[PDB]
DNA sequence: CCATCAATATCCACCTGCAGATTCTACCAAAAGTGTATTTGGAAACTGCTCCATCAAAAGGCATGTTCAGCTGAATTCAGCTGAACATGCCTTTTGATGGAGCAGTTTCCAAATACACTTTTGGTAGAATCTGCAGGTGGATATTGA
DNA sequence: TCAATATCCACCTGCAGATTCTACCAAAAGTGTATTTGGAAACTGCTCCATCAAAAGGCATGTTCAGCTGAATTCAGCTGAACATGCCTTTTGATGGAGCAGTTTCCAAATACACTTTTGGTAGAATCTGCAGGTGGATATTGATGG
């Protein structure tokens, strides 16, 4: 019949204002370790993780991506736009250097 | 159970120095170990450099005084340089 | 049973589709297009790569197996990505 | 009789930041006043930051300074900004901030 | 070694899984494991080189010897390993990729499947208290597989409820093959002739002869009619590809009265009827559900009454999105019938089933969802708000609300239905609040305001629980679409061939 | 057409390209600002135009590239801003 | 020594516009100029502020290269031929 | 009568490596092999980016390397490039790179 | 005049072994110059602070071979590590 | 759409003169290597010990999958208009020569920082007891949104 | 104006973490001699930096107009909001043991000189040359005339 709907994007900007607001982990730690011992054995096998280098690695990778996520943000907003697509993260990172 | 260093105790001086009634977290007690901890570095690794670049085999108070000057912002560096003054004043006058 | 111990996939599709999207809300991405997922990934695992690499050759060398904070956190420094909390 | 952080009137020890810089290897010798400099420095920056990381506090409606407080603390302040521009934190989140495209209407 | 040249792939197959086909390359060794138990449990051991190994000395006369001792290795597998143990998991994807690969290569030799099945544990009956059940993993007493009684009953073969009873087969009478009787759907009363292979009749130009016993054929009934009507209507209106012709037919009907535990006995009448849907040529049943209808000859409260006993379903109907729409069009069908006939108020009991238990179609299944409560009156409300958008429904209410803006005051005033919970309510009150029940179980009661068929007689589906019984007794199992459409199959046949 | 040829002409030859003494002048008259009576050698002023020019040319390509990231070859003034912060030098 | 003033208009439009051909740029609007003197002004507030700090810290009146040299290796612009 | 360089088949010096590291205050005490590493490695990415620089100028008929030659041919490998990304030779240049987009796009 | 070492000779040395036919000039003698000091003071401060990070007051090869792996990205990684070896090798070998 | 008279920046075929790079002799303080007694940072050998991995289980917070449409991303026209290309004028920028403000070379020696032997103070910190700010659940007044 | 809904906020309760003592104990800090050396200060030769002369390779304005660009328009479809399904991560608790680091012993390697050996800018002399322009073609190349 008449299911009640909130306007796209009103969602999105509390959940963007939640997740400001708030310092907690957002990608789940088991994965994230998992693929961390996966890059090291990529590197070298029998070498062992302490759960505080996992968190240090989980807080880094966090950072880093909110960093990107906001230059990407930046980039879509410089050409009238307000969705990121991948031309926003290769000039954000080429910006930065990294590439 | 080795001799763990850390600025804890003068840092929480500090605080009540500035904030009698409010309380610091662990983390956050971290935190601020981490970055005096960094300061320091950078403080002593300028001036280790000022002191390469005269040929000068000796840090003394006017080098860490210009890795201040160079490092902090201007008014950070401006306060900071007058705490350093008056800080050797008093332990001449000692 | 037949247990008692413990290969090399799962690793990068590990990170969910909630998560980027967690890590873009935070960032203020309001509308995220539906193919960003593998290329965040990859540049993720870019990350890993640059930091990783660091912190087992500091293991290495202090002949130790096991990777702990502070090699992680003084790899960050190294490059650029100093991090706070977990000098202990 | 008098312990020197004591007799400069610091809190910060300045015997202990002379064993540091003597034990980092940054020169050969070490100055009498460097280790007094230094620490009233760092003594400087920390009461400063607490200072700030209190007044957030107060605005956050809290009594206890958490990482939360020290990032926005430090973001507040532009010159703290640029001095650690490229300090990452943990726990510490961001600031709230809404681009101007992204605002309705 | 064309045995071995055609199940070679599908044996290589497993062997490629990694690591999930690892602890399966080489016989299990209890020294080298340090699994001293593990002969006490499993008497047959075996592994995948034993298989290899026969394979290429041409140990197996036929491949159904090789399905069997693949299955029984995942068998044993299964039940010397815990549940949440990663060989579990192993041997769980290892029985996947078997399923998947050998139903190919099978076939092309001329045969239905290459899958060795095994009936759900069932819990058995008993035969003297006539309403004891033996429970999983429990100890019980078998006379020639057909009389059971449990412990506090012996107060006989010993067995325990830990066994599982393999599907039947049937032998060709020309090819001879040996094949699933399920898989190929054969009946003996369909076919009195014997089981013929399609390749043989093929190479005789008759296909197989049309089954009489089909959903189509059953008698037809003006509510069922109906309830068809709308179904093809509002999948013609979808017009999806992969939707297809389905038949509703009431199987049963009678009266009956109920006694009160105010009138000393109501009249009513009872009908049931099922929902038919053609599925890959055949008749499949994916909707079930009983009534209770009181007329206008019926003594208050319950005068022209309608009551929704029990509700079932299979969530096999193709396709899976309109599922839930043909189950609204199907009760709101019913709905404006009895609101056609004069009925007035309609009940509905929104409870979903307990674990174990089922309603109408035995073994559900396993990936078959039990909707929480909350869930379900959801359901009935997205339904009744349907109904009332075609303005069939005049409102729709739950008991409690219904019960205030009444201003009912005496238990007289209640509805009475048979087998409902409010009676027992009332009956547990009587030898021991009755709003504080009503507010407790709101949402779990909806009460609906609206404002010839001939009698069939079924003895066989006068009720679940024979219902229930003969399916259980004969393994028409539901767990999957195959068995589904052999329980459809045997349920219309008993319909056919045992009416009254 | 012409554009693209001096762009061309200017990648492929590495001559110092602002003026000497302009520079010169306004590199004295900051450093007055920062403190009077300061002697300057020549190959400081070298120094300091070679790092001015190496860093305006990775603005102008970084501005390019924001530019053309914005379907657009006219460089705007959000294209400088945006591409300094995220280099890190505004924010 | 006379007071120098208003030199930043010593960096000529053609002299932004070669720099923006140098790095690629095909067009250039009216107002990029002022804000690329503004850049390298604060470029050179970046730069020659912490050289004029090292020359006070060694004692000397005049500036020179390896001071230079060594304040745009503390701020990530290390430049080669000059020293250091 | 045999240098500590002669000694170890390295072009670049031992003494002078050992002796500058020596007068860094790096550390208390440095190993015998130290300044032999550093000479190897030293050598090595010099006889890197001189044979860059050589095949630079041969591209460009030219006999003497410039520092154009040298920046281009750092810029061009991917390793060089990302060794020396936050570093500026004076006199060097850019690599010759226009946008498709910069192209006529008729 | 205090004397200005420099790497001169050995570049030059170097430059004809790859290059026999080829010159340099001053100002490419000047970056080569710069570019040596600037590797040299990268890979020195690298082993020092990790000297420093294990409680190490000597620097061996080894640190400096984990600081080239630091350093250097892959193939120029590689290569400096093997040529180090062999040069180490050789230098013990007499 | 394009084959092509005609003005124009420049690769190359070239070459010559000069600032710059290359070649040779000499000198000597600055390193560089060797020799020897001394000290020590670190290798091995064994072990006490702390957290790293692994296993078990419930279950609820979301990860996963599906659907409708709001409006966002994308494509198309076009007209105000800002800039590109260019001729005109001139002047500011570049190069060379010339007084002295400070950059460095030399010598004294005195306030200043090592080296080290105690003595006292003082910061982790084993361990138990009481205090305390916000984690978490409850409830309802209060904005916030959409039709 | 109003109904559905997320938010702010006050309030109450259990508890891991922050705060307060008791006693310890090794790690520094400080103090009192002996020694040495970094450099302040005075004097002074040597750069080279600011200032000023002319010569020239450019920069500063105005005009014309093809083309960059932003507003307006329309529309296919992309992902946001909502909902059903159920997945598997977290926490709690325990355990066999791989592995980290403390303690002891002791040795090849680093170090502090002393002496002898080589040696690389350094300054001046004279030779060699790579290429920066410039002159005479001349060649794609692109705006423009025209088929």
């Amino acid at each position: 019949k008449k299911p009640h709907r909130y306007r796209p994007g009103t969602v999105a900007l509390r959940e963007i204002r939640r997740y400001q607001k708030s310092t907690e982990l957002l990608i789940r730690k088991l994965p994230f370790q998992r693929l961390v011992r996966e890059i090291a054995q990529d590197f070298k096998t029998d070498l062992r993780f302490q759960s505080s280098a996992v968190m240090a690695l989980q807080e880094a990778c966090e950072a880093y991506l909110v960093g990107l996520f906001e230059d990407t943000n930046l980039c879509a907003i410089h050409a009238k736009r307000v969705t990121i697509m991948p031309k926003d993260i290769q000039l954000a990172r080429r910006i930065r250097g990294e590439r | 159970r080795s001799r763990k260093e850390s600025y804890s105790i003068y840092v929480y001086k500090v605080l009540k120095q500035v904030h009698p009634d409010t309380g610091i977290s662990s983390k956050a007690m971290g935190i601020m170990n981490s970055f005096v901890n960094d300061i320091f570095e950078r403080i002593a690794g300028e001036a280790s450099r000022l002191a390469h670049y005269n040929k000068r085999s000796t840090i003394t108070s006017r080098e860490i005084q210009t890795a201040v000057r160079l490092l902090l912002p201007g008014e950070l560096a401006k306060h900071a340089v007058s705490e350093g003054t008056k800080a050797v004043t008093k332990y001449t006058s000692a | 049973g037949k247990g008692g111990a413990k290969v090399l996939r799962d690793n990068i599709q590990g990170i969910t589709k909630p998560a980027i999207r967690r890590l873009a809300r935070r960032g203020g991405v309001k509308r995220i297009s539906g193919l960003i997922y593998e290329e965040t990934r990859g540049v993720l695992k870019v990350f890993l790569e640059n930091v990783i690499r660091d912190a087992v050759t500091y293991t290495e060398h202090a002949k130790r197996k096991t990777v702990t904070a502070m090699d992680v956190v003084y790899a960050l420094k190294r490059q650029g990505r100093t991090l706070y909390g977990f000098g202990g | 009789a008098k312990t020197r952080s004591s007799r400069a009137g610091l809190q910060f020890p300045v015997g202990r930041v002379h064993r540091l810089l003597r034990k980092g290897n940054y020169s050969e010798r070490v100055g009498a006043g460097a280790p007094v400099y230094l620490a009233a420095v760092l003594e400087y920056l920390t009461a400063e930051i607490l200072e700030l990381a209190g007044n957030a506090a107060r605005d956050n409606k809290k009594t206890r300074i958490i990482p939360r407080h020290l990032q926005l603390a430090i973001r507040n302040d532009e010159e703290l900004n640029k001095l650690l521009g490229r300090v990452t934190i943990a726990q510490g989140g961001v600031l709230p901030n809404i681009q101007a495209v992204l605002l309705p209407k | 070694e064309e045995l071995r040249q055609a199940l070679m792939p599908t044996l290589e197959a497993l062997y490629r899984q990694d690591p999930e086909s690892l602890p399966f390359r080489q016989p299990v060794d209890p020294q080298l494991l340090g699994i001293p138990d593990y002969f006490d449990i499993v008497k047959n051991p075996m592994d995948l080189s034993t298989i290899k190994r026969k394979l290429d000395t041409g140990q197996y006369q036929e491949p159904w010897q090789y399905v069997d001792d693949v299955w029984l290795m995942f068998n044993n597998a299964w039940l010397y390993n815990r549940k949440t143990s990663r060989v579990y998991k192993f041997c769980s994807k290892l029985a996947e990729v078997f399923e998947q690969e050998i139903d190919p290569v099978m076939q092309s030799l001329g045969y239905c499947c290459g899958r060795k099945y095994e009936f759900s544990p069932q819990t058995l009956c008993c035969y003297g208290k006539q309403l004891c059940t033996i429970p999983r993993d429990a100890a019980y007493y078998s006379y020639q597989n057909r009389y059971h009684f449990c412990e506090k009953c012996f107060t006989f073969e010993k067995k325990k409820n830990d066994t599982l009873d393999p599907e039947p087969f049937v032998d060709c009478k020309e090819c001879g093959r040996k094949m699933h009787q399920i898989c190929v759907l054969h009946y003996d009363i369909i076919w009195p002739s014997g089981f013929v292979c399609d390749n043989c009749l093929k190479k005789t130009g008759r296909p197989r002869k049309e089954n009489k016993f089909s959903a189509k054929r059953l008698q037809t009934t003006r509510l069922g009619n109906h309830l068809e009507d709308r179904v093809n209507k509002f999948l013609r209106r979808q017009n999806h590809p992969e939707a297809g012709e389905v038949f509703v037919r009431v199987v049963a009907s009678s009266d009956k009265t109920v006694e009160v535990k105010m009138s000393e006995s109501f009249p009513y009448r009872t009908k049931a009827l099922f929902a038919f849907e053609e599925i890959d040529g055949v008749d499949v049943c994916f909707f079930g559900m009983h009534v209770q209808e009181y007329g206008s000859d019926c003594p208050p409260p319950n005068t022209r009454r309608v009551y929704i006993s029990y509700l079932d379903s299979i969530h096999f109907f193709r396709p899976r999105c309109l599922r839930t729409a043909v189950y609204h069009e199907i009760l709101i069908g019913y709905l404006e019938y009895v609101k056609k006939l004069g009925y007035v108020t309609g009940h509905i009991w929104a409870c979903p089933p307990s674990e174990g238990d089922d309603y109408i179609f035995h073994c559900h299944p396993p990936d078959q969802k039990i909707p929480k409560p909350k869930r379900l009156q959801e359901w009935y409300k997205k339904m009744l708000d349907k109904a009332f958008a075609e303005r069939i429904i005049h409102d729709y209410k739950d008991i409690f609300k219904q019960a205030t803006e009444d201003r009912l005051t005496s238990a007289k005033e209640l509805p009475y239905f048979e087998g409902d919970f409010w009676p027992n309510v009332l009956e547990e009150s009587i030898k021991e609040k009755l709003y504080a029940t009503m507010e407790k179980h709101k949402e779990v009661f909806f009460v609906i305001h609206l404002h010839p068929d001939p009698l069939l007689s079924c003895d066989l589906m006068d009720g679940r629980d024979a219902f229930l019984t003969l399916a259980r007794d004969k393994h028409w199992e539901f767990s999957s679409l195959r068995r589904s459409k052999w329980s459809t199959l045997c349920m219309l046949v008993e319909l056919h061939t045992q009416g009254q």
